[PDB]
RNA sequence: UAUGAACUCUUAGAGAAAUUACUUAAUAAACGAAGUGAAUUGAAAUAUCUUAUUAACUUCAGGAAAAGAAAUCAAACGAGAUUCUAUGAUUAGUGUGAACGAAAAUAGAGCAGCCUAUUAAAAUAAGUAAAAUGGCUUUAAAGCUGUUUGAAUAUUGUGGG
RNA sequence: UAGAUGUGCAUAGUUAAACCGAUCAUUAAAAUAAUGAAUAGUGUCUAAAGUUAGACCCGAAGCCUGGUGA
C-alpha cells in the first residue's frame, strides 16, 4: 500500500533533486530537458 | 619437418661504424638481433640500419650481406 | 575572430617536408601557365576530318 | 610521460596532452605560450589510449568466442601489442618514452629510427602518427639537425633558402629578461 | 567559305573533345612545316602520351597515365561518334587496335 | 522598399534557471557517419541459426550527410563514377531445418567530370599487398581485423581481380 | 521522317542432368524387346482463396536495452 513518503519533506531537497541546475549541469540531465522540451513540456524541472 | 613452421625474424640489416670486437669490422654489413641494435649499437651511434635508399647511396645492392665474426678482435 | 581561426587552419604549413613544399609551389606554376588554345589553323584542320568521316 | 631534458636546448618534449610547459627558470614574458599545430586527422574517436602513444593503425577490436562442439558466440576483444620503450632519437640526442606497439617497433627499425618514422609525408603513415606523434613531429622540426636537413633539401630540389625559430625567440627572452 | 564551315564543325565538337585535343593536339592538325618535338603544349610536356603510364626520372615510380581505362573508352566512345577518332593519340581501347589484335592474335 | 524600439532565463563565473554579479558573453529536436550492440520472437522444445550489421547508447558533423569518377563488372561480344526507386528474385546460392539471400542486366529519377581538382591536395604511394593463426563478413572468393611474419615495378605482360 | 527500345507467360517433349528431339529416358553396344510421358494460350474484371506481413478481434506472466528514484 501507499505510504506518507511526503511527510517532513523539504523543498531544499526538490531543487537539489529536480531544479533546473541539476540536469543543465549533468550529460544525463541534458537529456531530460532534450526529452521535455521535444513535448512541449512547460515545467522542465522542479 | 613439415609443410608450416612458426615464422620468426632473422634479423635487421645494419652496418658498422666503429670496428666493434666480435662482430666484425668497420663498413661490414650483416643481420643482427633488432635488440642490441635498437637498445646499444644505434644510440651510440655504432652503426646504422641499411635501408633500400641507403643501398643505393653506398652502391651496394642486398649481395653484401655478410656474417657476424664471433673470432674478430680489433 | 575570424581572422585567428583562419591562421589556425593554416598553421601546419610550418610543419611541412621539403617535398611537400615542393609540390604545392609546382602547382602555383602549373595553375599560372593556364590552358593551350586551339588556333583557327588548327580548327580548320579538325573539321576536315570531322567532315571526311561523317559526309566523304 | 617523464622526457628527458635535451643536451643544449630549451624546448622540451612536448606534454601527451599537447601543451609544451617551459621551467620557470626559463625567461617567458606571460602573454605567450607554445602552440603545436593541430593534428590534421584529428584524434581518434575510440580507444583514447591510442591518442598518447604510437599505435600505428592498432586499435581495440571486438569479435566472437566461439566454442568447439555447439560453436557458441559469446563477445571478447582483440588488444593490441602495446608496449613502453625508450626510443633514440638522432635529432634530440636523448631517449623518447613513450607507448608503442610491437609492429611499430619493426617500421622504426625498417625506415632507420624514430626520426625518420616520424618525418613520412604519405598518407599513410600521418595517419599512423597519431596526435602523439603528431607532436614528436613538431618537436624534431625545431631542432637545428633537421631544420639543416630541410635546408638542404630545399635546394636540391630547388626551393629558394628559407622565420625565426622558436629556440631563438626563448634565447631573446632572456637576453631582455635579465635586463 | 569552305574553310568557315570546317572551323564550325570543329567548334561544334563537345567541349570535352575540344578541350583534350587543346592539351594534346596531334601533329596531322599542327601546322604544315611545324615539328613534333617543338610546339609541344605544357600538357605533352609532362606526358607525350596521356593514356600510357609513365616512368618518372628522378623517382623511378610509374605514374598512372592521365586517363583511367575507363576514362579512355569514353574518349574513344565519344571521338568515334563525331569522326575525331584518328586525331587522339595511341589507345588499347581504340576500335581499330581491339579489332587488329583479335585478327592478327585470335583467341 | 526602408526605418526607431525590442526586457529576463536557457546562454560569462557562481547558484536552489528566469537570481547574483557582469557584459555590446549567445545554436533544440529529427535526419547523417562511425564505434558498441541486445532480447522478446520463429524454428511448434532448444544451443548453430533466426529475430538483426535491428532497437538502443556514445562520439563527431552539415543543411543535408555519406558515397563517388574503377587495382569495377563482364565473358571472348562488350559495358563504363556515386546516390534513390522498381524489375531481375519466394532466383543463383547458403543452411540439418526454420529461414536467410545477391550480382550482371533492364527501366525510371538525376547526370559531371577531374588533379590547373574553381580553392587550392600526389614528386603515383612498403610494415603496404600477401601469408599463417584468432575472429568478423561470407558461398570456400573478395572485403575488415588482433598477434607473428612479409613482395614486385607497367601490355617489351610488373601488380590486383 | 525513320529506326531502335522496354520485365513476363506460352509456342515440344524427355532425363538426375546435358547431348538429343516428335521423340526422349533405363537396358554398361545398339536394336518397336519391354515401361512411362504429346496438342491453346494470354490479359483484364468480379468473387473466393494459398503464402508473407499485426493478418479476424481482445487478453498474460515474463525477457532485453536505455533512463528515474535513498
Ligand atoms: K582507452
Ligand atoms: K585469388
Ligand atoms: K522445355
Ligand atoms: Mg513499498
Ligand atoms: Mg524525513
Ligand atoms: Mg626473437
Ligand atoms: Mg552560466
Ligand atoms: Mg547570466
Ligand atoms: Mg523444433
Ligand atoms: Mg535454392
Ligand atoms: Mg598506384
Ligand atoms: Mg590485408
Ligand atoms: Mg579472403
Ligand atoms: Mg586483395
Amino acid at each position: 500500500g501507499p505510504r506518507p513518503t511526503m511527510s517532513g519533506a523539504t523543498r531544499l531537497v526538490q531543487k537539489r533533486r529536480h531544479g533546473f541546475l541539476s540536469r543543465v549541469k549533468t550529460k544525463n540531465g541534458q537529456k531530460t530537458l532534450k526529452r521535455r522540451l521535444a513535448k512541449g513540456r512547460l515545467r522542465l524541472s522542479a | 619437418a613439415s609443410h608450416r613452421m612458426r615464422l620468426q625474424d632473422q634479423g635487421v640489416v645494419v652496418r658498422l661504424l666503429e670496428d666493434i670486437p666480435k662482430f666484425g669490422r668497420k663498413h661490414a654489413i650483416f643481420r643482427i638481433e633488432r635488440g642490441r641494435m635498437r637498445n646499444e649499437w644505434f644510440p651510440k651511434n655504432k652503426a646504422e640500419y641499411m635501408t633500400p635508399a641507403r643501398f643505393q647511396e653506398l652502391g651496394l645492392t642486398r649481395d653484401a650481406i655478410g656474417e657476424v665474426d664471433r673470432s674478430f678482435v680489433i | 575572430e575570424e581572422q585567428e581561426k583562419e591562421a589556425k587552419k593554416s598553421a601546419a604549413k610550418a610543419m611541412l617536408t621539403p617535398v611537400q613544399e615542393y609540390n604545392r609551389k609546382q602547382r602555383e606554376l602549373r595553375r599560372a601557365r593556364g590552358q593551350p588554345a586551339l588556333t583557327e589553323e588548327m580548327l580548320a584542320k579538325i573539321g576536315e576530318v570531322v567532315a571526311r568521316n561523317k559526309l566523304g | 610521460y617523464h622526457q628527458p631534458r635535451v643536451p643544449s636546448s630549451a624546448i622540451p618534449i612536448p606534454n601527451v596532452s599537447g601543451r609544451v610547459p617551459l621551467p620557470d627558470s626559463t625567461p617567458v614574458p606571460e602573454d605567450f605560450k607554445i602552440e603545436i599545430p593541430s593534428y590534421p586527422y584529428g584524434p581518434r574517436r575510440v580507444y583514447h589510449q591510442s591518442n598518447t602513444g604510437l599505435y600505428g593503425s592498432a586499435l581495440i577490436r571486438f569479435g566472437n568466442n566461439v566454442s568447439k562442439r555447439n560453436e557458441i558466440k559469446t563477445r571478447r576483444k582483440w588488444r593490441p601489442n602495446v608496449q613502453q620503450k625508450r626510443l633514440w632519437s638522432k635529432s634530440l640526442g636523448v631517449f623518447v618514452r613513450t607507448r608503442v606497439t610491437t609492429r611499430v617497433l619493426r617500421t622504426i627499425d625498417k625506415v632507420g629510427g624514430l626520426d625518420e618514422y616520424l618525418l613520412g609525408h604519405k598518407a599513410a603513415r600521418v595517419k599512423e602518427l597519431g596526435p602523439w606523434g603528431w607532436m614528436l613531429r613538431w618537436r624534431i622540426m625545431q631542432t637545428p639537425e633537421i631544420r639543416e636537413r630541410f635546408a638542404k633539401e630545399r635546394e636540391a630540389l630547388g626551393l629558394p633558402p628559407r622565420e625565426k625559430s622558436l629556440e631563438e625567440q626563448l634565447r631573446e627572452f632572456q637576453v631582455a629578461g635579465i635586463q | 567559305a569552305t574553310v568557315k564551315q570546317h572551323v564550325q564543325l570543329a567548334l561544334s565538337l563537345p567541349p570535352r573533345l575540344r578541350t583534350f585535343l587543346a592539351r594534346y593536339p596531334p601533329a596531322s592538325i599542327l601546322p604544315a612545316g611545324a615539328d613534333p618535338e617543338t610546339h609541344k603544349t605544357p600538357y605533352q610536356e609532362e606526358s607525350p602520351n596521356p593514356f600510357m603510364p609513365t616512368k618518372h626520372p628522378i623517382t623511378g615510380k610509374w605514374h598512372n597515365p592521365k586517363y583511367s581505362l575507363r576514362r579512355q573508352a569514353e574518349l574513344v566512345k565519344l571521338a568515334q561518334e563525331h569522326g575525331v577518332e584518328e586525331l587522339l593519340p595511341f589507345t588499347r581501347k581504340l576500335n581499330e587496335e581491339k579489332l587488329r589484335k583479335r585478327v592478327e592474335l585470335g583467341l
